[PDB]
């Protein structure tokens, strides 16, 4: 109520002469701005904007209602010099600016101005207007704090001062951070928005020393000693500054904190639901950010997809999509279709985490950075796929024209016993031709596709990673299915390990320490086109050497989390720039809370980042991971924002993937090399076909009157007739043998499911007894005797 | 008759050009001139629509449009971590405009920035590590040569060595330190400054690991 009283007394303190309709929606502003920030859910919000109207009208009678309570109630100081209500575009347009200026000045981080984002940004900067104004922001990991506090704090011109807190802190060091914070803020005049965090405070014992400063804004026995001396000094020294003639220690001090009153603002973030003091709940206002709406998400994808080529002319609207943006433009173009299904998947996993979480499994939250990561996958996967399409079909044009070159040499040399084989050799050529421009109408029809089909991978890398085999594959077939329920063109079979990865690469990962599974495949292409660094949850350890394999070139440490020496080998990576991979993060220091977010500081020349009390310098090559051996474990939803998560561990359907191709390649090679070739009608083919095109056009051009000199490149040229003509089998050839594999899959499928359920009670048979170990090696040396050493086979 | 109005228009917008283009790089103060080349920008969109159609203003414009683009180049190739050593590499992968550091703005402007945007990318990362690497000596250099031995009495006999454990804890974080050094990236450059310090680094192991030896046995044989 006196905050309320002073937000009323700040509104009518510069200004003349108001009616009684500016002095009440001063007083609904300031009543929304204090009693519906703290809320979280919308119908308490609904219910404080119908009640706050009947006290309007109920102790006001006979006052006009629309010139009082217009529901878009906004306010603001930097239109004019005046606090005068204002309207939501020119705010709008002038914080884009100021934010689009931001990009420039310190931080390259682009950013969206959606509708709530600018309530946020309008509720700190009036807790910036008013004396002991200080704030605490909650609601979820990411989503607006501590960028938002940084944003305000560089507008509204107060710098940023935080404490670097470690192992060793104590109190006097404490006392000293808050001597030095008052004496700039009090003395100098500076204003200091001296922000707060769950990383370096959860409880550092002394955060009940700062309560008074929260309070009333002065700490006695702070200053004792010679400090009283120095402060009285500079505290004269400022209060002749700005005109202030005083002279006893008693009036000086109350200068000091009515200054600390005016300048200081202090700000935290704090995750929600140990619990905070009530009184730390009272001193400050409680702003809730929540999760971002479907508003806000499709804000943040179309502003952030703008830029990449999304329009497609003969895209035909459905009859009936399924929309989770109800103000979309009706009926859409492909652009919006695309942002649709965009959030359509955030929404989908939401629901399916929602539904794990229902049957007792082990979720992870979910944050909007997750949808952030999910965007710019798309956008550089999107990128160099296009890139690399462009890229082959100019190198196909650049074939065409030196075929046809070739062409005009051979009717050259029409001119003169071998006239009648050098006019055999032109027979092949331009049926060559025909071949290669038949390619050439495919790759428009790869253009058609390609991207949706980016979009069902880059969801894939950046969203389930956590999950097991069958809720990934769950997962991929509802956003298949939405897809084809918005008429965006894809193709039909996609393997996920082969699109984002090529043959050579999994040949050195396979020629590294990884198994050859699915899961364990596509948790390798995880690894290669990470934005956050990752986690992996690996039961066996096979991970660690994995990465170990494909770092040893860039010197790769190990450490843990356990070693007492851990956090100067973090520091060491973090400033020479080798990469690190770190164990036992069970035992998580919350000093990698920025690393992992990325919050680099532009000083100057240097790239500051805080690192215990120490700000160190980011060297561009590093990379780390961090790893779990133990796969019982609930991480805090602030790690879930920083970090994506890999599973190597073994579930059901894993192992019946894995007994299924076993015995498939075991039992029924035929088949097994069959549906090798059909994971082969993808890229892996086809860039050996375009190798040794290219091959041929390294001895195409060489053609001078030379060509007929023995007449028998043409087998050289009939090498590629044969091939491609295989190509041209197996693609005309490819639903009878999906159908096929799918039958003898079938035949094979209950032994699998008997060795998945045997090896599942193999490892529920410890709680026996404690000598009841029994490993994965010793099931798949079972499996192996069974199938290879088997005397009963013969 | 528009030509001469629009000539007028764009003759001081091409001096101001010319003003910006020769203010010397050594005293180039980047936000400044992103507050110049701002108003240079709203001065273009204060102009009406009669000139829209001309080649000159729209060519001017994409310019200035090619300016604000590079001017995040130009604010990160105005900090302090890029020093002689990137500037020659600048001149290795850039072949022309041979600058003598002399630092005119223009013939940093006129090479094509957008277009070499990986090569100077590459460029500020090198230097980032640089920095990063020879700020660490100057730490290294500042904490190790002004760090004193406290001495405390002992029974109005002897004055003794207090503090093994953060001497000892400092000697093996910079020591460890110095061995993640040589597995840097950027090592060469600095290297052999890094031995000698290290040399240095381990002789006071070797000091140290005596001195509390010297130290124990002695007061416990006092004893």
């Amino acid at each position: 109520m006196t905050r309320w009283v002073r937000g009323i007394f700040e509104a009518l303190r510069p200004l003349e002469t108001l009616p009684v309709e500016g002095l009440i929606r001063i007083w609904a502003h300031e009543a929304l701005r204090l009693f519906q920030d703290r809320l979280v859910e919308d119908e308490e919000r609904r219910w404080t904007d119908e009640n706050i109207d009947t006290v309007a009208l109920k102790h006001f009678p006979n006052i006009d209602r629309e010139k009082a309570m217009s529901r878009p109630i906004l306010y603001s100081n930097w239109l004019s010099k005046d606090y005068i209500p204002v309207d939501q575009e020119e705010l709008r347009d002038y914080v884009k600016a100021r934010l689009k200026v931001f990009y420039e000045e310190e931080l390259d981080v682009p950013l969206v101005l959606f509708n709530e984002v600018l309530d946020h940004v309008l509720r700190i900067d009036r807790i910036f207007r008013q004396p002991q104004g200080h704030l605490l922001l909650i609601g979820v990991s990411g989503a607006g704090k501590t960028t938002l506090s940084r944003f305000v704090a560089w507008m509204n011109g107060l710098s940023v001062y935080q404490i670097k807190v470690h192992r060793k802190y104590t109190g006097e060091d404490f006392d000293e951070d808050l001597r030095t914070v008052l004496r700039r803020s009090g003395c100098k005049n500076e204003k200091i928005a001296f922000i707060m965090d769950e990383s370096n405070v959860l409880d550092s014992g002394f955060l009940e020393r700062m309560n008074t400063l929260l309070a009333n804004g002065e700490v006695p026995g702070l200053f004792e000693g010679d400090e009283y001396a120095t402060l009285m000094t500079q505290c004269k020294e400022g209060a002749q500054k700005e005109g202030l003639m005083l002279d006893s220690h008693e009036e000086l001090y109350k200068w000091f904190t009515s200054q600390v009153i005016r300048n200081l603002h202090v700000v935290f973030t704090m995750n929600p639901s140990a619990a905070t003091s009530p009184a730390l709940f009272n001193r400050c206002v409680l702003n809730w950010f929540g999760d971002w709406s479907t508003e806000a998400l499709y804000q943040v994808g179309k502003e952030f997809t703008s830029k990449m080529d999304l329009e497609k002319p003969n895209y035909i609207v459905p009859d009936y999509m399924p929309v989770v943006y109800d103000k979309l433009p009706q009926p859409p173009s492909h652009r919006e279709a695309i942002v649709n299904s965009c959030v359509f998947v955030h929404q989908t996993l939401h629901q399916a985490n929602a539904r794990l979480a229902k049957r007792g499994g082990r979720t992870m939250a979910i944050t909007p950075r997750h949808y952030l990561d999910f965007i710019n996958h798309y956008a550089n996967l999107f990128h160099e796929k296009r890139s690399e399409l462009e890229e082959q079909q100019m190198h196909l044009n650049v074939g065409l024209r030196k075929i046809k070159e070739t062409v005009d040499q051979v009717e050259e040399l029409r001119r003169d016993a071998k006239v009648n084989r050098s006019t055999a050799l032109l027979k092949s050529l331009s049926a060559e031709r025909e071949r290669w421009e038949k390619t050439s109408e495919t790759f428009k029809n790869q253009m058609s596709t390609i991207a949706g089909d980016c979009l069902l991978s880059a969801a894939f890398i950046a969203y389930a990673g956590y999950f097991d085999q069958q809720m990934r594959q769950n997962l991929f077939t509802t956003w298949s299915h939405h897809l084809q329920q918005a008429n965006i063109q894809f193709r039909t079979d996609i393997a996920r390990t082969e699109y984002l990865s090529n043959a050579d690469e999994r040949l050195r990962w396979q020629a590294s320490s990884l198994p050859a599974d699915d899961l364990c495949t596509e948790n390798a292409i995880m690894l290669k086109r990470f934005n956050r660094y990752p986690l992996i949850i690996d039961p066996s350890g096979q991970a660690t050497e994995f990465i170990m394999n494909e770092y040893k070139d860039r010197k790769i440490t190990r450490t843990s989390f356990l070693d007492d020496a851990f956090r100067k080998n973090l520091e060491s990576a973090l400033r020479f720039g080798n990469p690190l991979l770190v164990q036992d993060v069970e035992s998580y220091d919350p000093v990698l809370n920025p690393v992992l977010n990325r919050e680099v500081r532009r000083t100057g020349g240097r790239v500051l980042i805080t690192l215990g009390d120490q700000d160190i310098d980011l060297s561009p090559s590093f990379v780390i991971f961090l790893s779990t051996r133990d796969p019982t474990v609930e991480f805090p939803p602030d790690l879930c924002s920083r970090v994506t998560f890999v599973n190597f561990t073994v579930t059901r359907s894993s192992l019946q993937s894995q007994c299924l191709n076993e015995v498939l390649k075991a039992e029924r090679p035929d088949v097994d090399e069959k549906r090798s070739d059909l994971l082969k009608l993808q890229g892996e083919f086809q860039l050996r076909l375009r190798q040794l095109e290219k091959s041929l056009l390294q001895a195409l051009n060489e053609v001078k009157g030379r060509i007929l000199d023995d007449d028998t490149i043409i087998t050289t040229l009939e090498n590629l007739k044969r091939e491609a003509a295989e190509v041209t089998r197996k693609v005309e050839e490819t639903d009878i043998v999906m159908q096929e594999v799918e039958t003898v899959s079938q035949q094979y499928l209950p032994l699998s499911t008997a060795c998945s359920s045997i090896y599942f009670t193999m490892e529920s048979l410890k709680q026996i007894h404690f000598l009841y170990q029994y490993s994965l090696q010793f099931f798949l040396d079972i499996y192996h005797n069974v199938l290879y050493e088997n005397p009963n086979l013969k | 008759q528009d030509l001469k109005g629009v000539w007028s228009e764009l003759s001081k917008v091409w001096e101001q050009i010319d003003q910006m283009k020769e203010q010397p790089w050594v005293s180039v103060q980047p936000r400044k001139l992103r507050q110049n080349l701002d108003a240079l920008l709203n001065q273009l969109k204060s102009f009406p629509a009669r000139l829209r159609q001309y080649a000159s203003y729209e060519f001017v414009q994409r310019l200035l449009k090619g300016y604000m683009k590079i001017n995040m180049l130009v604010i990160e190739l105005k900090s302090e971590a890029l020093k002689d050593r990137h500037w020659k590499q600048l001149m290795k992968r850039l072949h022309v405009n041979w600058v003598v550091s002399e630092l005119t703005l223009g013939q940093i402007w006129d090479v094509d920035l957008q277009k070499n945007e990986a090569i100077v990318k590459d460029v500020l990362l090198v230097a980032q590590g640089e920095m990063a690497l020879e700020e660490f000596l100057k730490q290294i250099r500042e904490v190790w040569n002004t760090y004193e031995l406290d001495l405390v009495n002992y029974q109005n006999k002897c004055r003794l060595i207090r503090g093994w454990d953060d001497l000892f804890n400092k000697v093996k974080e910079h020591i460890n330190s110095v061995s993640a050094m040589k597995l840097s990236p950027y090592y060469k450059v600095f290297e052999e400054d890094a031995l000698s310090w290290e040399d240095k680094l381990n002789r006071i192991m070797a000091l140290f690991d005596v001195w509390i030896d010297v130290q124990r046995r002695w007061v416990y044989l006092e004893g």
